[PDB]
């Protein structure tokens, strides 16, 4: 579906912003 | 020291009592040619046909005017979106019956007005001030800009532009409604979201900072008396307004900050006459307002009317109305 | 130490959001009338009142959903839920525009719960009531156009409904029917609201272009702490800066920020008293002097009687949908046209 | 209490915005009031 | 240490319970079929 | 983590990209990662434009910009604005968003990872702000490649295959424009032409003629501008005139966008030839003309003497004159009698229109045409609803042209505003008061008084 | 700074969201099935998509009286 | 429509576009992860 | 006709360098 | 009426489940005032 890219396109922009906070990166 | 660096010692000086600066050595003669223009037809032109269709539109005071019915007429349709001149005309007579005055006016007033615009920036900048109060006056300069020039490029003729007048005024108000929808436009919605917020925020600051003014004067003189000029303290107490309107809605919706208030109170409405021309910018190019017409149908398929429907009725009797003479053709495209 | 003292120590408790003696006539009616705003733009048709869709549930967006008012039959009518019209039906009451006026008079006693919260909550934290009297200008707005106007009218149907295209209707009513753009009134209240748009926009940015440097960064808003006693801005360079730009120039702040008061509450009091003319008809609608001039005179047009023809436009192409209680059944040839359109 | 980071809270609250008004900005095109 | 059932709580819930509610419903429109 | 916080940078979080002002490896991975912005947007657009593309349909009925601006480089277009073969517009959209992974990358490498300043790495790539003729060789090294950018689109014209020429015998077709226009008074004659009714300053170009050698002049100029700003240093009277600032050189820039944006929207609103109306749709002048043409045609065809038929006012409703004399369009388009489309140049002889070439001579393809262009004239909503604001939603249609005038409005303006912003805030800043007035040394109490 | 429990402390507590991940959700399924089980056009009034019109009549049903008008909107509703 | 090897991928094309609009609301989570400091 | 359009022609252009000049004539050196 | 007890049915199961997990915290809070 067209949903299902936008999710995981849309999930997986703060998803990078949640891996360098949950591993204390240079955010 | 020769005359040219005691011309500019004169043009930037802080000492003239009116700044002239070097965009009001364009603004000065530009506005007041597009002032003399102005009263002086507003007073004695004759009328001009503004639709280009040999019918002239009285707008001057001599011709069976009041102020309130008073214009300067647009410029003829038959010219266009032409650059008239008075050289371009054969007599004074021709200019002045094809709306020449209009397109001596607007391009006097927007060019000195955008001039006006530098002129606040340079005074910013020889007094040593942060400098948008420019940047603050491109909010109504865009909507002069919007009304007398690119609202007559995108429709093709100067005789499209706002009348310069009061009753002209609506007219192009109405005609705008009938032909773009601007109420059904959100740019206008904001542009109304920002002058109603405008002239909210201006009675909400205006009142509580006189609510909070420190007792300094007696009841049996002015309030006002409690300022001078230029003193130091602080004439109202800013905490107290803080305390009063954050107990009014709730504590987080208050600038307790002065300075967080003043952007607030500068870029509400500059942000929304901002959008608001933007929005005649736009309908310039016809990009019309939201067209909701017959959008709520039945199972059957028939229209059921909504108040957008009402409006496009409304739309619809001004738009029949405008320029009866001037439409030929059952489509008005321009 | 009684019961009134006792709720008063309660009202008068230092919460998050205020409640006072004035949040038992705010807190309820002013969300009565919002929560039946939205109640009605969701959920209420108007298709008995106006025979119109205006809720979400219809097919309307938010520019195009209305609590519409009543319909003419009701006339003046209160429409209570349990009065003669609407005779205990929730059902029946959301139909006959019963909503509209339970919005129209909720959001009237809570105009007055708000206006009386500024007078409660000035009286506590002890500054004057000026807010409250610069809160006059949206109650005699409030007032005049969605109460006294329908009364001076035939019904609650004339009034504005209570929505975004709906209001847009009300303003294209009243350009057509009571030509109130040329009204005196509506003008003074057009200068007073662009008058304090202006003065919002002027006095916004001239603070913030006259500031102090009071912080050692580039963002200023930090150079304030509200404690302080300083001017944040320099109202010296303020007035010398609009003294030669302008003109001229506020020299007392105090005298600036009362017309900063003063200019959008006179404007939208002056509306007020155009609206209430309104209510009896009484327009600015035409100037007599011209239309005799231009009734003898077919060559004599202005921009007044161009005007004036729009409003012909407006009011024979409208009124057969716009007020559909009339039964105006205006044929393909009454309609006022121009040539091809 | 702080236990969860706001940003997470407010990303897909802000997320849970978007989303609805972006169905109802689809609905505007479909079903009722979308003039077919 | 703070209270749970203020007056800040029925600010928040009298308004923000049924405009979920509200926004449930809203968003069941978007589907109903003509 | 240098000017990431206010304590360090003095800029709060809603400037925080004026704390890059001064790491040069930090902002030119800001511009890399929004140059690949814009490339990946020209990628994706061109994609979603193609996928939802009906070859059948017009393109000016669909919705879309970038698959105008591919046709009329002369790619996949065949005669009359017909598309023979998509993946000239696939190639486009693949080739920029595959390459907006490569900016990307070098955008997200130059930001989060590389040196935060160029200035020790390499004095090639690093510059200071204030440096002046370190700031012409950047400007001059963007120069030729402005210079080699405009020199492509010559090279696509003259050799790769030709642009699509509205103005081609017969209907529109792809031409290889083989003898541009070199000669510099009708080049910078364009110049001095007036933007006014009639005359359309820049916009007016109306063969591809002048178009080619418009960029032969510009592609070779900015290329010896280029050579210019390499190998000098700014002179001493240009010093005196600018602020030499980054916000500075920015305002220089968003001024100058202002003005492209103006402009822009003036070519996409009232050119045809460069935008031509089988891609882009009629313009405002052109849909006018094409209701006064189609009704020219419809009521002659029932034997009307439309010469001599006259409007309600005295004019006439077919024909009347311009205030020139020249025999234009009656009605209201008498606005538009300065429009040239291709579809009524065989009406037009030296007089205006020729009443005898509009009797036995209007041919079938030009009343299919001016029926076409008047309904789809560029009216319509913001709904998208064609047509009038009280026009009933049947009709999908908001031209190109609206959506790309209205747009480089709203840029445009938005953009003069931003210059507004960031020249008055640079001359604040090269002067020492941005950040507010010093009350130990304030100007105006060492001022005089006025009065 | 009044006493109550700060909205930074409210939200992203965890105990917020096993309140509020079991009542945001059920109050948009109940605002949901408002709709869907046509309880909402029930409660108010507002007619169906095939409610607007009797099926050949094409009128609107207009009210013309106020103390005879809720068995005036019946005598339309039994029309449907 | 695509070249009809690449019709699979085709509801990836339909939101492609949204990506730009989300860099700009992604800077915002990211301003708010670190607490806009 | 014919001279008021060199009239204004000169007076436009005269008030024109005198805008341009004159912020070519140092105008970033005119602060405080 | 059935439809009004499907309306009503998730939320008194909201209500339920959410005085489900602060019942222990609404019996420290009227304590702590009385
Ligand atoms: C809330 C206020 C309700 C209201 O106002 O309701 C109005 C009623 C009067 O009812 C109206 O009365 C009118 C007169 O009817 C009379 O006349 C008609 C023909 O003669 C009929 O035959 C009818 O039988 C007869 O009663 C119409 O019939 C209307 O249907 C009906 O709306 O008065 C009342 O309740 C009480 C009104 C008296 C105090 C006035 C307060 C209003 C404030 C100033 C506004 C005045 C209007 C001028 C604006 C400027
Ligand atoms: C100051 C006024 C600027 C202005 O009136 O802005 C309008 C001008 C555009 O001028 C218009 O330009 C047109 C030129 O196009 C001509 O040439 C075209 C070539 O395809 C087509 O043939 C077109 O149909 C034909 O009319 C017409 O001459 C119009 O009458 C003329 O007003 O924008 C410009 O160049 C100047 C840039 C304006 C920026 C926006 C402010
Ligand atoms: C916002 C959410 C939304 O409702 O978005 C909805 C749309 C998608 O909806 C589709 O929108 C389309 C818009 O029509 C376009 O496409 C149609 C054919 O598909 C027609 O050709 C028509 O002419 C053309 O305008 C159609 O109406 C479809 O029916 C509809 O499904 O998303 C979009 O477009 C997103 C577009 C975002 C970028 C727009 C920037 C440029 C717009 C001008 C901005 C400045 C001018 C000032 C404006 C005031
Ligand atoms: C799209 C426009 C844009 C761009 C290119 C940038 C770029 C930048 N910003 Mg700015 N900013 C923007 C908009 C933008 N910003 C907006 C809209 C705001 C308001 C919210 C800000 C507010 C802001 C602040 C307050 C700050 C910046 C800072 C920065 C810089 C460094 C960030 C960093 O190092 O921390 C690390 C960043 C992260 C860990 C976030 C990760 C985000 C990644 C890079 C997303 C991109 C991934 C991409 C899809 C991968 C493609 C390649 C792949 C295919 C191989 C960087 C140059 C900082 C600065 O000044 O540096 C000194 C800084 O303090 N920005
Ligand atoms: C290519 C164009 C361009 C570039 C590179 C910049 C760059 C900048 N602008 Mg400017 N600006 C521009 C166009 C541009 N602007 C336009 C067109 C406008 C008018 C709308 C503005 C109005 C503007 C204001 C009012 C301000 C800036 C500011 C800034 C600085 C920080 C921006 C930030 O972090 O926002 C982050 C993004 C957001 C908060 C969301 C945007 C929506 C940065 C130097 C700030 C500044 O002056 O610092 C020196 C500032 O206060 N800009
Ligand atoms: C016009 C845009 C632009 C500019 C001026 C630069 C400039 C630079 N890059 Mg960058 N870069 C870019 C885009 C750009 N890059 C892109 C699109 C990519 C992806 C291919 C990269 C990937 C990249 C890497 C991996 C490196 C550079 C490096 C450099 C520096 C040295 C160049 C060299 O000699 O090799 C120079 C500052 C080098 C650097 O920063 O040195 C530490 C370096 O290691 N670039
Ligand atoms: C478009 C990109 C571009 C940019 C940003 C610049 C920027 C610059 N140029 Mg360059 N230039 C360019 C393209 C560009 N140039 C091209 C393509 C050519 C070849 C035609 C030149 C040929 C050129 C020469 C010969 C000179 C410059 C100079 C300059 C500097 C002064 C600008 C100025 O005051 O003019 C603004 C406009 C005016 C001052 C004229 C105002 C109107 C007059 C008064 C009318 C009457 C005549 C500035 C750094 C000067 C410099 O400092 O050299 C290094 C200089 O002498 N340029
Ligand atoms: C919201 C962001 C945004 C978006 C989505 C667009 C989108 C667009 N802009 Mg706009 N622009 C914007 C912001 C935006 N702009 C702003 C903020 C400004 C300043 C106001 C502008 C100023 C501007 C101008 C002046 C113009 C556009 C134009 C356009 C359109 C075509 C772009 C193009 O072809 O570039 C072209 C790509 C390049 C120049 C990069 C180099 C490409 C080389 C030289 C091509 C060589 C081709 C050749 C075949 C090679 C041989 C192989 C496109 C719809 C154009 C248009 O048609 O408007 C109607 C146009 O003339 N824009
Ligand atoms: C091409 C392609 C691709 C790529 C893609 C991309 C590049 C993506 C990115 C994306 C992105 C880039 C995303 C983002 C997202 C984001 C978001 C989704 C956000 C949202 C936001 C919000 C919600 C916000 C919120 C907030 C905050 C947080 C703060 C406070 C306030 C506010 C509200 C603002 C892929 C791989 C698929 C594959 C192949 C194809
Ligand atoms: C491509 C093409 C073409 C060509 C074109 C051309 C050739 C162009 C050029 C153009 C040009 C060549 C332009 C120019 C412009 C200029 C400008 C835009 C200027 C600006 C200025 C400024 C900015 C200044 C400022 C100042 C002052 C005022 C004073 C003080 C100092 C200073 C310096 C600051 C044609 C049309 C043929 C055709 C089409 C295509
Ligand atoms: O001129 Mn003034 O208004 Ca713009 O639309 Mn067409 O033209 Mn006329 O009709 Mn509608
Ligand atoms: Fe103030």
């Amino acid at each position: 579906a067209q949903l299902t890219m936008i999710a995981m396109i849309g999930i997986a922009g703060p998803m990078i912003i949640f891996l360098l906070a949950v591993r204390r990166g240079n955010l | 020291a020769n005359l040219w660096e005691r011309f500019c010692n004169w043009v930037t000086s802080t000492d003239n009592r009116l700044y002239v600066g070097w965009f009001g050595v364009i603004m000065i003669p530009t506005l007041l040619a597009a002032t003399i223009c102005f009263v002086i037809a507003f007073i004695a032109a004759p009328p001009v046909d503004i639709d280009g269709i040999r019918e002239p539109v009285s707008g001057s005071l001599l011709y069976g005017n009041n102020i309130i019915t008073g214009a300067v007429v647009p410029s003829s349709n038959a010219i266009g979106l032409h650059f008239y001149p008075i050289w371009e005309a054969a007599s004074l007579d021709e200019w002045l019956y094809n709306g020449g005055p209009y397109q001596l006016i607007i391009f006097h007033f927007l060019l000195g007005a955008s001039c006006y615009m530098g002129r606040q920036w340079e005074l910013s900048y020889r007094l040593g001030m942060r400098p948008w109060i420019c940047v603050a006056y491109s909010a109504p300069l865009a909507s002069a800009f919007a009304v007398f020039l690119i609202y007559p490029i995108g429709q093709g003729s100067f005789s499209d532009g706002m009348p310069l007048g009061i009753s002209g005024t609506f007219n192009f108000m109405i005609v705008f409604q009938a032909e773009h929808n601007i109420l059904m436009h959100p740019f206008h919605q904001l542009g109304v979201a920002g002058v109603f917020g405008g002239a909210l925020f201006c009675a909400m600051h205006g009142s509580l900072v006189t609510s909070s003014l420190i007792r300094e004067t007696t009841e049996t003189e002015s309030a006002n008396y409690g300022y001078k000029f230029g003193q130091e303290e602080e004439t109202y107490n800013i905490v107290a307004a803080h305390g009063y309107f954050g107990r009014l809605i709730f504590q987080y919706a208050s600038f307790n900050n002065s300075r967080s208030l003043h952007f607030f109170l500068a870029a509400w409405p500059v942000v929304g006459v901002w959008f608001a021309a933007l929005g005649i910018s736009t309908m310039a190019f016809n990009l019309n307002g939201f067209n909701f017409n017959h959008s709520v149908i039945d199972a059957k398929g028939n229209v059921i009317n909504t108040w957008a429907d009402i409006i496009n009725r409304a739309n619809l009797g001004m738009e029949v109305m405008h320029e009866r003479n001037a439409h030929n053709f059952p489509l008005d495209l321009a | 130490r009684g019961w009134f003292d006792i709720l008063d120590d309660w009202l008068k408790r230092d919460r998050f959001v205020f409640v006072g003696w004035s949040g038992i006539l705010l807190f309820p009616c002013a969300y009565l009338a919002l929560g039946g705003w939205l109640t009605g733009t969701t959920f209420v048709t108007s298709w008995y009142t106006h025979g119109l869709a205006s809720s979400y549930l219809e097919g309307c967006n938010f520019l195009t959903v209305a609590v519409s008012t009543p319909a003419n039959s009701m006339g003046h009518s209160l429409l209570l839920l349990w009065g003669p019209e609407a005779q205990g039906d929730f059902t029946r009451w959301c139909q006959l525009g019963g909503l509209w006026t339970f919005i129209a008079l909720h959001g009237a006693f809570g105009l007055i719960g708000f206006m009386l919260r500024q007078f409660e909550i000035a009286r506590l934290v002890g500054v004057r009531p000026y807010n409250a009297i610069a809160f006059s200008a949206p109650i005699a707005v409030f007032v005049s156009v969605f109460l006294i106007y329908p009364l001076g009218q035939s019904s609650w149907f004339f009034a504005p409904s209570f929505g975004v295209a709906a209001i847009f209707r009300f303003l294209l009513f009243f350009q057509g029917f009571h030509n109130w753009t040329l009204n005196p009134f509506h003008m003074m209240g057009v200068a007073g609201v662009l008058g304090g748009a202006l003065l919002c926009a002027i006095h916004g940015a001239t603070v913030e272009n006259t500031l102090f440097q009071d912080g050692e960064g580039a963002s200023t808003f930090r150079a304030f702490n509200p404690t302080q006693a300083e001017e944040t801005y320099s109202m010296v360079t303020a007035n010398r800066f609009w003294s030669q730009i302008f003109g001229i120039a506020f020299s007392n702040k105090r005298w600036l920020h009362f017309f900063m008061l003063f200019v959008p509450v006179t404007g939208l009091w002056m509306s007020a008293i155009g609206v209430v003319g309104l209510a009896l008809n009484l327009r600015s609608y035409d100037f007599i002097s011209q239309e005799i001039r231009a009734a003898e005179d077919p060559e004599f047009e202005t921009f007044y009687t161009k005007n004036l023809l729009l409003n012909e436009g407006i009011r024979a192409w409208m009124a057969p949908q716009d007020q559909p209680h009339e039964n105006f059944v205006f044929p393909e040839e009454v309609l006022p046209r121009g040539n091809a359109l | 209490g702080g236990r969860i980071p706001l940003w997470i809270v407010a990303t897909v609250a802000g997320m849970g915005v978007i989303v609805i008004v972006g169905l109802f900005f689809y609905g505007a095109y479909a079903g009722l009031g979308s003039s077919l | 240490s703070y209270p749970i059932f203020t007056v800040r709580w029925v600010a928040v819930h009298t308004l923000a319970v049924p405009t979920i509610f509200f926004l449930g419903a809203i968003a069941a429109m978007q589907f109903i079929q003509r | 983590a240098t000017n990431r916080d206010q304590e360090s940078s003095g800029f709060a979080w809603w400037a925080g990209n004026a704390r890059l002002i001064n790491l040069s490896g930090k902002l030119l991975g800001a511009h890399v990662a929004h140059a690949g912005l814009i490339v990946f947007w020209a990628g994706a657009m061109t994609l979603f434009e193609l996928a939802h593309f009906i070859p059948e349909k017009p393109m000016y009925e669909q919705g879309l910009i970038l698959i105008p601006h591919i046709a009329t480089l002369g790619w996949g277009v065949g005669p009359g604005g017909e598309v023979v073969d998509t993946f000239p517009f696939f190639v486009v959209g693949v080739v920029h968003l595959i390459s907006s992974a490569v900016l990307g990358f070098g955008g997200v490498y130059h930001a989060i990872r590389g040196p935060e300043t160029l200035e020790e790495y390499s004095s090639f790539f690093g510059y200071d702000w204030k440096d002046k003729n370190k700031m012409t060789t950047i400007l001059g090294f963007h120069l030729i490649v402005l210079g080699i950018g405009a020199l492509l689109l010559v090279a696509k014209a003259m050799f790769f295959g030709g642009l699509y020429d509205t103005w081609a015998p017969g209907g529109g077709d792809v031409r290889v424009i083989t003898n541009p226009t070199l000669d510099p008074r009708v080049i910078f004659g364009y110049l001095l032409k007036s933007p006014f009714g009639g005359e359309g300053w820049i916009v007016s170009v109306n063969n591809l003629e002048d178009v080619v050698g418009g960029h032969i002049w510009i592609g070779l100029i900015c290329i010896a501008g280029g050579i210019w700003h390499i190998l000098t240093t700014p002179f001493g009277w240009a010093r005196r005139a600018f602020i030499w600032s980054g916000e500075a050189y920015l305002s220089y820039s968003l001024g100058a966008l202002s003005m492209m944006g103006f402009i822009a929207t003036c070519f996409v609103w009232f050119n045809n030839t460069v935008y031509p109306s089988e891609f882009y749709g009629p313009t405002g002048p052109e849909a006018s003309q094409a209701q006064a043409m189609t009704f020219l045609i419809r009521d002659q065809k029932l034997g009307a003497n439309v010469g001599s038929a006259q409007g309600p006012t005295g004019l006439g409703k077919y024909l009347m004159r311009s205030p020139t004399g020249e025999i234009i369009f009656g009605g209201e388009t008498m606005r538009f009698w300065d429009f040239r489309g291709p579809w009524l140049e065989p009406l037009r002889g030296p007089n205006g229109l020729d009443l005898n070439k509009i009797k036995n001579d209007i041919q079938p393809w030009q009343e299919r045409r001016a029926a076409e262009y008047m309904t789809h004239a560029p009216l319509g909503s913001l709904n998208s609803v064609g047509g009038v604001a009280t026009e009933i939603n049947s009709v999908n249609f908001v031209s190109p042209r609206s959506w790309l005038a209205t747009s480089h409005f709203v840029l445009a303006f938005f953009f003069l505003v931003g210059h507004l912003w960031h020249a008055g805030r640079a001359r604040a800043a090269a002067a020492g008061f941005e950040k507010g007035i010093d009350r130990e040394s304030e100007p105006v109490l060492s001022m005089p008084s006025l009065d | 700074t009044t006493g109550e429990r700060p909205f930074s402390d409210i939200i992203t507590s965890v105990r917020y969201w096993v309140i509020h991940s079991i009542t945001i959700p059920a109050l948009f399924i109940a605002g949901w099935l408002f709709v869907s089980t046509g309880l909402a056009y029930d409660v108010f009034g507002t007619p169906r998509p095939d409610s607007y019109y009797a099926q050949e009549q094409r009128s609107i049903p207009l009210v013309t009286d106020r103390f005879e008008a809720k068995q005036q909107v019946e005598t339309f509703l039994e029309q449907l | 429509k695509l070249p009809e090897a690449y019709a699979i991928f085709d509801p990836l094309v339909d939101v492609l576009p949204v990506i730009p609009v989300l860099f700009l609301a992604l800077a915002f989570v990211w301003q708010a992860a670190v607490g806009f400091r | 006709m014919e001279t008021l359009k060199i009239t204004v022609y000169i007076v436009v252009t005269f008030f024109v360098l005198l805008f341009v000049f004159g912020f070519l004539s140092g105008d970033p050196a005119r602060n405080p | 009426d059935w439809r009004v007890l499907v309306v009503l049915l998730p939320v008194l199961l909201a209500a339920g489940w959410a005085v489900r997990n602060i019942l222990p915290y609404a019996v420290k809070q009227v304590q702590k005032l009385l």
